[PDB]
């Protein structure tokens, strides 16, 4: 009597389908957070697919004024989208069978919510399977978290943001050209550029690629030589061997000669440890910056914090982003305003 | 539309056009806003400016204040695209 | 052990070294209880010190204050706050017990016994006894009920609680009849999160609270014993990892949860959040600022149920999905707002037309102006308002704050219960240390193609 | 810097462009290569020692399971690593490549060849006033950007924008 | 549209139900090291 | 139901749907006076569609988008006797409602449901009948732009997109002239409600309502389509 | 002259600290 | 404010609720005073 009871249960029927579902040997592993991730994927991925080629124009801004975002009206690639839906419905649930009619439900947009809901769930089923596998195949069980940064992030722009502002009018569109609007949208509205959450998130990413790059290069570089001249040097490489294929005191030894001594690791574990790090923190950070300027907390404000004696105000670099936040702010959604304050 | 020819008369001219200026225009004339100005806007349109005092519950104040102003005053045809917006007129700063 | 020789743990995982002593750990929990409470009196003191009289609660960066004076101390009608003597007075009991909690904490971390199974029995334990742990679980479940009985009883007899809502503005009262009926209450409990639902955030009226809070008093005080005198079924045995980590990871998962409903408690509800105190909510703005404007362009002689605006839609006044009129323009978002300064002009079919004509009160249109004006938007920096708004306001609603902070608390917590959960299977499984070289469960499957 | 990138958005759409869009993939797929790397490797170690301290445990032999990375990755992703060169180089190659491609996209705009408009949609915008893409909506707010900011971020230039001239939405 | 909530409905707690009682199955005994 | 709707509460209401229902009278008996020698005043005006035909080149129904969104009420009148003959002249309340259904084909038809500016003659029993000609403002107002900030009483006066195309003399944008000039206007709808039930203790008339009348037009970009609508009604009946 | 007074609490404060640290580090 | 009496108490109450970050910090300290860290 420890902490796991290891026991099993005598070829049940039931026990037969647990065993299916956690079953190592099939092609793609199906834990029972796949039980829940592969039909939420599969409903979001259907609608999302037939949506973005064939989806009539939704009243995002509930002004009665629908915005096209499928290819059959008129889009391409780049300015196609799944429309977010009807600010008229703000944070209601609108499900299919809550409409009149399959006609009514396109128009206000309740696609978005479907595939955004259901996509959230699946990702998070993605993560829990992530863990899942980790544990059937007697791994550390750290990638999950890893991974927990980016659903961290889309969590963020499609659900958090919504519940702040109060509709999924305001949560991020399903294609490119959408998500440019939703950037700077979001710049005029809370200067998120001069949010320090950010500036690590792109600290997160910058240095992601920069330390990806440097690793790159570093064991590219110090490849040992397992092959003939012009064929592939990765053929100097077998799947399952244990013998290393670079020298690592090589690659140290140059880092350590293009800085300094002591700014290189001699640790190969602890040098993992910080690339995988680096960046989920960072993204971790820039995740927690949307959610919580999804609660209004804005970026920093500067706007005339330079007087001069006479009391007349010198402008900095942050008011001039503020004439183009300006910009963007009395532009976005120029129908939607009636009143002289933007409070939603 | 394009082009309107009584654009001056909307509050960024020395005089108003009492058919289709919005409220805010009254501003420019000491006593109007908000009384004068209200009544006049509620009790538009007119053919000519001096029907203006034509206008049941003016008080003597609105009346006296509206002559001097009255000098002041233009009637242009009534176009709904401003008329719709006599009071509120989507302008506050 | 406090090295990596004897431990395994390095000086950061250095926590880690306290996971079988009984003895270290309870001081660490002690004096950690020691800070909180030493944060709340300090804090306190702190709110008390820089208050000014004659100024609004969430003008002045007050997030402890707003608590009290929704418990009903020092408030008078309307949500002035006169009397800042009990608030001192809270602040400094918190101290004082602070001083208290301190020295036991850091007698049990650093002078007592490092193992309380030696010396005594009845405060040791092992991780792997489940009987102990639903034991203490069950006394700490009793203690829980009791709080919420403490909640009840100061609201049932003792001056009561302020409630928004009150029959002549926000003010004091007793609750004399509480909701005891399970059809509402757990009406709550079975609501959906979305918009015009609420679930449990959609709580409006204090004798729902308090009946609440006496249904969850029974509920822990009778889990409690269920706990002490129960032990753990066969399946539940069978389902849970039983160590130190997973019951971590488990308290970790709840309060993230926890961290996240409170989030949205602070930013939505407006019953247990007095606007008086904590703000206006986001919707409780927007809403303010319509019925502003409304009732300025009323005045200057618009008939605002005719009022086209440029879309085609009302200017001031539509309807909302289900029919109910509503204010116009984006605040059509925010139609689910229910306000003390609103609910005089609400009828059967949403805002009563005539109301909006003729019964408006000056002191309704005073809090439209104020909740406009104390919106809650701001920077990081607590320059008010929008972000492209200049430097002259200084305020950030503590709503924001409060929001924001339990967001960012509840989000990294939920983190640390995937780090613990998943280390607590690999640390039960046996293979949290690495892949044995010898015993690589992959040599041994079959390949997948 | 902040300035210079709105400025090139309300002035070259700098977003719309293909090349600045290779350049998105490079840094968030190299972001993405470092944390899934290090992630993978740091959780299909060896357990070369006692102590839960992983790191102290650290050679000619692979500190990880190659063959168990790429077991679980490929019944989760469906697809994973199997030449440890080929990933060092690929997490190489992504970023680099991301860099240099957004570098061909500026050249571009330093001679003000845009991928500023789809000429299709504004035709159909200019016809069909009921036409409307997040494109167009972004489009104006190019518009919105460029005004207001012209005046303060050009001050040699003296322009002078009548409050009646500057392009905004109602009520705003 | 009460049809395809009915519909919808049985799928949740199909699949709801088989994660719950699926995950209740001694999942810790569930590793290469039983 | 107007007692009904009086005792409930609005959160007995909120999202029912109720809250667009016009409320019915359950009397089909006895006479409202009218001395031709005193004004009067219909008060508390709701129609309630039911049926929004859209004719093609006949009227063929259509699927509603908008949702419950569609019905007027307090909308307000005076009931004058002028030279013999019983006139209502609809003044306030929420006498217009924006509206958006879908024809077969998948053709959006948005229109302003207005009775704004209703002159209605009558000739209260169970067979009065209220017929009579109404004005329909345009659908979007001067301040509202399009896609490309182009709008009546603001907006740009051309095409900012095709600079090269506004650049020659002549022609000239002249082309997109008829997208670049924004015209407001106004229509006519004409409606004809029909009474059925009176109340003469609670002084309350309804019965059926049927209206005519014009639609949206874009700002003068394209051609509006007559739609009809099937409806009840519901007034009071208040003197002056 | 408020000032002054709360950098010298907070000085005993922030020095209290390490005092006690350097106090037992001698024992 | 503070009641009049604990009013000479005002500066100190100022640093009050900063001392938990300080404990914090102080753990580091000793850490580096024993060895590790
Ligand atoms: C893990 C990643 C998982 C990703 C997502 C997984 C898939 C989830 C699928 C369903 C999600 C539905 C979420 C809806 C949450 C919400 O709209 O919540 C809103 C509700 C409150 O609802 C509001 O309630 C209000 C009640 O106020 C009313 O009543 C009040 C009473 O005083 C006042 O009077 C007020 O004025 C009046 O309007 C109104 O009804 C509003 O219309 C209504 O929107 O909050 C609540 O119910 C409690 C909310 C609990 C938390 C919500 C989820 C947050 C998840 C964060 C994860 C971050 C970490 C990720 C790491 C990886
Ligand atoms: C508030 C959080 C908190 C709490 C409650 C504790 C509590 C504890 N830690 Mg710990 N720790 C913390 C944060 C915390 N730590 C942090 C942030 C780190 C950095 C990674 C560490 C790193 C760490 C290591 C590496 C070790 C501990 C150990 C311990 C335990 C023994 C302490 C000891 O012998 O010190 C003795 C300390 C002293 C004699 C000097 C301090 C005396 C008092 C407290 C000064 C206070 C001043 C006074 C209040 C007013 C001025 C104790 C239960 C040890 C352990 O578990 O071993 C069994 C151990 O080896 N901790
Ligand atoms: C209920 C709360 C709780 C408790 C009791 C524990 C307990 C424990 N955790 Mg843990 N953890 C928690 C929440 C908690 N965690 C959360 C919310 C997260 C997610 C962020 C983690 C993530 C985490 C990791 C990743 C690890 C642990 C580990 C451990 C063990 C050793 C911890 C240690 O030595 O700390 C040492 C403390 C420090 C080194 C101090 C670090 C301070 C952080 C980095 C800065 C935080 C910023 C702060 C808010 C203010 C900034 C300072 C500014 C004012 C200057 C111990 C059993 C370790 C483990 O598994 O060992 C078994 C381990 O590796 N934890
Ligand atoms: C629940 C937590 C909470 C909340 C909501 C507030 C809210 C507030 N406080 Mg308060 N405070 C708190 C905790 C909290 N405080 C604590 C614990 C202390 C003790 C130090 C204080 C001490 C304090 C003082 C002394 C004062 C306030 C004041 C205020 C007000 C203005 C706050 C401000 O400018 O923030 C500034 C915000 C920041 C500096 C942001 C902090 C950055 C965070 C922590 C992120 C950094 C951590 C890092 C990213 C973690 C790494 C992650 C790792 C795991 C990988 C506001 C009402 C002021 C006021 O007006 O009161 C009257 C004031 O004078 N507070
Ligand atoms: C979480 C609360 C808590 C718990 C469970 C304990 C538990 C315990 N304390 Mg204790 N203690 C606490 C808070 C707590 N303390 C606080 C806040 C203080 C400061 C006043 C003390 C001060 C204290 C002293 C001075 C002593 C104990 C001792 C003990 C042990 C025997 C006491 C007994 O049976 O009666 C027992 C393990 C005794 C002990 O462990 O002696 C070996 C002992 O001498 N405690
Ligand atoms: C019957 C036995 C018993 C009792 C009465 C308690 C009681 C308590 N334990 Mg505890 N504990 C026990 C057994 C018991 N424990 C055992 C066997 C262990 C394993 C060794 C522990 C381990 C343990 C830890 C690790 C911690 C506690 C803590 C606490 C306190 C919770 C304070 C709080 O915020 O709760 C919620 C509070 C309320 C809802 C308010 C009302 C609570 C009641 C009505 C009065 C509280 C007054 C005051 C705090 C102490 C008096 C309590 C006493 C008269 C019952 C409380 C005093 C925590 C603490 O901070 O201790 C100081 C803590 O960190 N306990
Ligand atoms: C203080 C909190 C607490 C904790 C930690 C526990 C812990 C435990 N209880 Mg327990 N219990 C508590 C309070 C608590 N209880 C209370 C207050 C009561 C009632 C008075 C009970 C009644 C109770 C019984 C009757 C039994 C337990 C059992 C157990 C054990 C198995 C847990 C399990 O499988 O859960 C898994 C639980 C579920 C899957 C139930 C689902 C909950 C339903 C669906 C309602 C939630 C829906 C809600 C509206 C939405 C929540 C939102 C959220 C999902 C985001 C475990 C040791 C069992 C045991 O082993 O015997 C001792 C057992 O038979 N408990
Ligand atoms: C239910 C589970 C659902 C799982 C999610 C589905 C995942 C699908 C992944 C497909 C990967 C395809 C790889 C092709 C290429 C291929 O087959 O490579 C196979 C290759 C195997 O490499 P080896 O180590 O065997 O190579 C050794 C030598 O051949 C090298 O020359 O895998 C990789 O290089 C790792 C990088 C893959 C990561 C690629 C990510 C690309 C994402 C897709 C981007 C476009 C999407 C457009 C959508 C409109
Ligand atoms: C374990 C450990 C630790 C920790 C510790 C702790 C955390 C402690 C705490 C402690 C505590 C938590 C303490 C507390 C104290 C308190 C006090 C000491 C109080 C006092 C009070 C007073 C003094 C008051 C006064 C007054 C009054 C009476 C009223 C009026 C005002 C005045 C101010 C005058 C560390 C990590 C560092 C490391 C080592 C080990
Ligand atoms: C006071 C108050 C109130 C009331 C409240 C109440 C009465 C509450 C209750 C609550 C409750 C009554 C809750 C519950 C919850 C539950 C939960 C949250 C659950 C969870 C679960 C879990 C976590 C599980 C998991 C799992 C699975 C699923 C699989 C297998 C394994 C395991 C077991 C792990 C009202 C509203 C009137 C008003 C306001 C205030
Ligand atoms: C209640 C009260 C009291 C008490 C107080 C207290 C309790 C205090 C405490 C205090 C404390 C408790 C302090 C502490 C501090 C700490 C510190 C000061 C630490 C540290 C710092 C630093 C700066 C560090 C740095 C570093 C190192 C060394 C390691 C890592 C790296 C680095 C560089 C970061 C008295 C008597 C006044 C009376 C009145 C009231
Ligand atoms: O929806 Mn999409 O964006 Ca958020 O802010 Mn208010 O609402 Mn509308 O304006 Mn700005
Ligand atoms: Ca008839
Ligand atoms: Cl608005
Ligand atoms: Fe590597």
């Amino acid at each position: 009597m420890t902490v796991t009871l290891e026991r099993r249960e005598s070829t049940s029927l039931w026990e037969r389908f647990c065993s299916w579902i956690t079953s190592t040997e099939n092609r793609l592993y199906i834990g029972w957070f796949g039980v829940l991730m592969i039909p939420c994927l599969l409903t979001a991925t259907t609608v999302f697919i037939i949506a973005f080629i064939a989806a009539p124009p939704v009243d995002i801004d509930g002004i009665r004024e629908p915005v096209s975002g499928s290819l059959l009206y008129g889009n391409n690639i780049i300015t196609g989208a799944v429309v977010p839906t009807s600010n008229a419905i703000g944070l209601h649930l609108y499900p299919i069978w809550e409409a009149a009619s399959l006609d009514e439900w396109l128009y206000n947009g309740g696609p978005y919510q479907l595939v955004v809901l259901h996509f959230l769930l699946g990702v998070a089923a993605y993560m829990g399977r992530e863990w899942e596998l980790s544990y059937r195949l007697g791994m550390r069980p750290w990638i999950c978290v890893a991974f927990s940064a980016p659903v961290a992030a889309a969590t963020a722009v499609f659900l958090i943001y919504p519940i702040g502002q109060g509709s999924f009018s305001d949560g991020m569109p399903l294609g490119i050209s959408g998500t440019f609007n939703f950037m700077l949208v979001f710049q005029a509205e809370h200067n998120i550029l001069m949010h320090p959450f950010h500036m690590a998130g792109v600290a997160g990413v910058f240095g992601g690629a920069l330390f990806s790059a440097m690793h790159g290069s570093l064991v590219t570089s110090s490849l040992i030589r397992e092959t003939t001249e012009n064929e592939s040097p990765n053929y100097g490489y077998k799947l399952g061997q244990e013998e290393e294929t670079y020298n690592i005191v090589a690659a140290h030894g140059y880092f350590g000669r293009l800085i300094f001594q002591y700014a290189s690791f001699n640790n190969s574990r602890a040098l993992h440890f910080f690339l995988g790090l680096w960046p989920v923190v960072g993204i971790w950070l820039t995740s927690i910056g949307i959610s919580t300027m999804a609660f209004n907390l804005n970026g920093l404000n500067f706007n005339q914090s330079i007087v001069d004696s006479q009391g007349r105000v010198i402008n900095t670099w942050a008011d001039i982003i503020n004439r183009a936040n300006l910009g963007i702010e009395v532009m976005h959604e120029r129908n939607a305003h009636n009143f002289p304050l933007d409070l939603a | 539309r394009i082009d309107y020819e009584g654009i001056g008369y909307l509050g960024g001219g020395d005089k108003i056009d009492v058919n289709n200026a919005n409220v805010r225009a009254y501003r420019k004339f000491p006593g109007l806003y908000p009384t004068a100005a209200k009544k006049i806007v509620q009790g538009g349109p007119y053919g000519t400016p001096d029907d203006i005092l034509k206008n049941p519950e003016l008080s003597e104040r609105d009346k006296e204040v509206i002559k001097k102003y009255m000098d002041r005053f233009v009637a242009l045809p009534p176009t709904p695209e401003y008329f719709t917006d006599r009071v509120n007129n989507g302008i506050y700063k | 052990g406090r090295s990596i020789e004897s431990t395994g743990f390095a000086w950061w995982s250095g926590n880690a070294r306290l996971i079988n002593l009984s003895g270290k750990l309870l001081g660490a929990h002690v004096a950690h209880a020691g800070l909180i409470v030493f944060w709340t009196g300090a804090m306190t003191l702190f709110e008390t010190s820089h208050f000014i009289p004659e100024k609004p609660l969430y003008e002045q960066g007050m997030i402890l204050l707003p608590h009290l004076a929704t418990l009903g101390w020092g408030v008078a009608p309307g949500g002035e706050i006169v009397n800042t003597y009990p608030y001192f007075a809270t602040g400094v009991i918190h101290l004082v017990s602070s001083a208290v909690l301190g020295f036991g904490g850091i007698y049990h971390s650093i002078v007592g016994p490092d193992v309380l199974e030696d010396s005594f029995s009845f405060f040791g334990y092992d991780w792997r006894d489940k009987n102990k742990m639903t034991t203490i679980l069950g006394i700490h479940l009793i203690l829980l009920g009791i709080g919420a009985f403490l909640l009840v009883i100061k609201a049932l007899f003792i001056g009561g609680i302020y409630d928004t809502w009150a029959p002549g503005g926000g003010d004091i009262r007793f609750i004399t009849n509480p909701t005891l009926n399970p059809a509402i209450i757990f009406s709550y409990l079975l609501k959906s999160p979305f918009g015009g639902e609420g679930w449990i955030v959609g709580v409006n009226n204090m004798e729902d609270v308090i009946g609440g809070h006496i249904w969850i008093g029974v509920t822990c005080v009778i889990g409690g014993i269920w706990h002490i005198l129960t032990r753990p079924f066969s399946w539940a045995r069978r389902a849970f990892v039983w160590s130190g980590e997973a019951y971590l990871s488990y308290s970790l998962g709840a309060l993230a949860l926890m961290g996240q409903t409170a989030a949205e408690y602070a930013w939505y509800n407006n019953t247990v959040y007095p606007s008086e105190f904590y703000g206006p909510t986001a919707a409780e703005a927007s809403q303010a600022q319509a019925f502003t404007f409304l009732v300025r362009d009323q005045r200057l002689g618009a008939n605002i149920a005719s009022t086209q605006g440029p879309t085609g839609l009302g200017k001031y006044l539509m309807r909302s999905p289900t029919g109910e009129v509503i204010l116009g323009g984006e605040t059509m978002r925010f139609w689910d707002l229910r306000a003390p300064w609103l609910e005089p002009l609400r009828s059967s079919n949403g805002l009563d037309l005539n109301k909006i004509k003729n019964d408006i009160q000056p002191w309704q249109e005073r809090r439209a102006a104020e909740y406009m004006t104390h919106a809650p938007l701001g920077s990081l920096n607590s320059v008010g308002g929008v972000a492209t708004e200049i430097n002259s306001v200084n305020y950030v609603s503590p709503r924001s704050w409060l929001t924001t902070s339990h967001f960012f608390l509840g989000f990294f917590i939920f983190i640390g219960h995937l780090w613990h959960a998943g280390r607590a299977r690999a640390a039960a499984a046996g293979f949290e240390k690495g892949i044995n070289r010898e015993n690589e469960p992959v040599l041994s499957m079959r390949p997948l193609d | 810097i902040f300035r210079f990138l709105l400025f090139l958005q309300g002035f070259h759409n700098w977003t719309l462009n293909p090349f600045h869009m290779m350049g998105v993939a490079g840094i968030l797929g190299g972001a993405l290569l470092c944390a899934i790397h290090g992630a993978t490797v740091e959780n299909t170690l060896f357990e070369d020692g006692e102590a839960s301290d992983t790191f102290r445990a650290f050679q000619s032999e692979e500190t990880y399971s190659m063959v168990t990375a790429n077991r679980f990755w490929s019944q989760i992703f469906g697809v994973a690593f199997a030449n440890k060169r080929w990933l060092h180089f690929f997490l190489l190659f992504v970023p680099v490549t991301g860099l240099w491609v957004s570098s061909i996209g500026i050249v571009g705009l330093a001679l003000n060849l845009r991928a500023y408009d789809f000429v299709s949609q504004e035709i159909r915008a200019a016809e069909d006033p009921e036409f409307e893409t997040f494109y167009t909506k972004n489009i104006l707010l190019n518009e919105g950007i460029r005004a207001w900011m012209a005046a303060q971020d050009q001050p040699h230039e003296n322009f002078v924008f009548p409050e009646e001239v500057l392009p905004r939405g109602n009520a705003l | 549209m009460f049809t395809l909530k009915i519909f919808v409905y049985s799928c949740v707690a199909f699949f709801c139900s088989l994660f719950i009682f699926g995950f209740l199955s001694n999942d810790p005994s569930r590793n290469p090291n039983r | 139901t107007a007692q009904d709707v009086r005792q409930l509460s609005y959160e007995q209401v909120k999202g029912t749907g109720l809250a667009n229902r016009c409320p019915e009278v359950v009397s089909s008996k006895g006479k409202i006076s009218l001395d031709k020698t005193k004004k009067y005043k219909v008060v508390d005006l709701c129609l309630e569609p039911k049926q929004f035909l859209v004719e093609e080149e006949e009227f063929v129904d259509t699927k509603l988008m908008t949702r419950a969104t569609y019905t007027l009420a307090n909308i307000e009148g005076e009931l004058v006797n002028e030279n013999g003959t019983w006139k209502f002249i609809e003044k306030d309340g929420m006498d217009y409602a924006a509206t958006t259904v879908q024809i077969p084909g998948g053709e959006r038809v948005p229109f302003l449901f207005s009775i704004k500016k209703l002159v209605a003659s009558l000739n209260i029993s169970t067979s009065t009948e209220l017929g009579g000609e109404f004005k329909v403002p345009s659908y979007r107002t001067g301040m509202f732009l399009d896609p490309k900030g182009r709008g009546m009483a603001n907006g740009y006066d051309m095409a900012v997109a095709l600079p090269a195309l506004e650049a020659d003399g002549a022609v000239g944008q002249e082309v997109l002239r008829k997208e670049n000039d924004k015209v407001f206007q106004e229509t006519s709808g004409r409606i004809e409600l029909a009474v059925n039930k009176v109340d003469p203790t609670s002084n309350e008339i309804g019965g059926v309502f049927v209206s005519e009348q014009l639609s949206d037009t874009d700002m003068g970009a394209k051609e509006p389509k007559k739609l009809l609508l099937k409806g009840v009604f519901y007034a009071r009946i208040l003197p002056s | 002259w408020q000032v002054i007074v709360q950098l010298v609490f907070l000085a005993l404060i922030i020095t209290t600290g390490p005092v006690i640290i350097v106090y037992l580090s001698t024992r | 404010q503070l009641p009049e009496t604990y009013n000479i108490f005002a500066p100190i109450i100022d640093i009050m609720p900063v001392i938990p970050i300080l404990f914090l910090l102080l753990a580091f300290v000793w850490q580096a005073a024993v060895g590790f860290r």
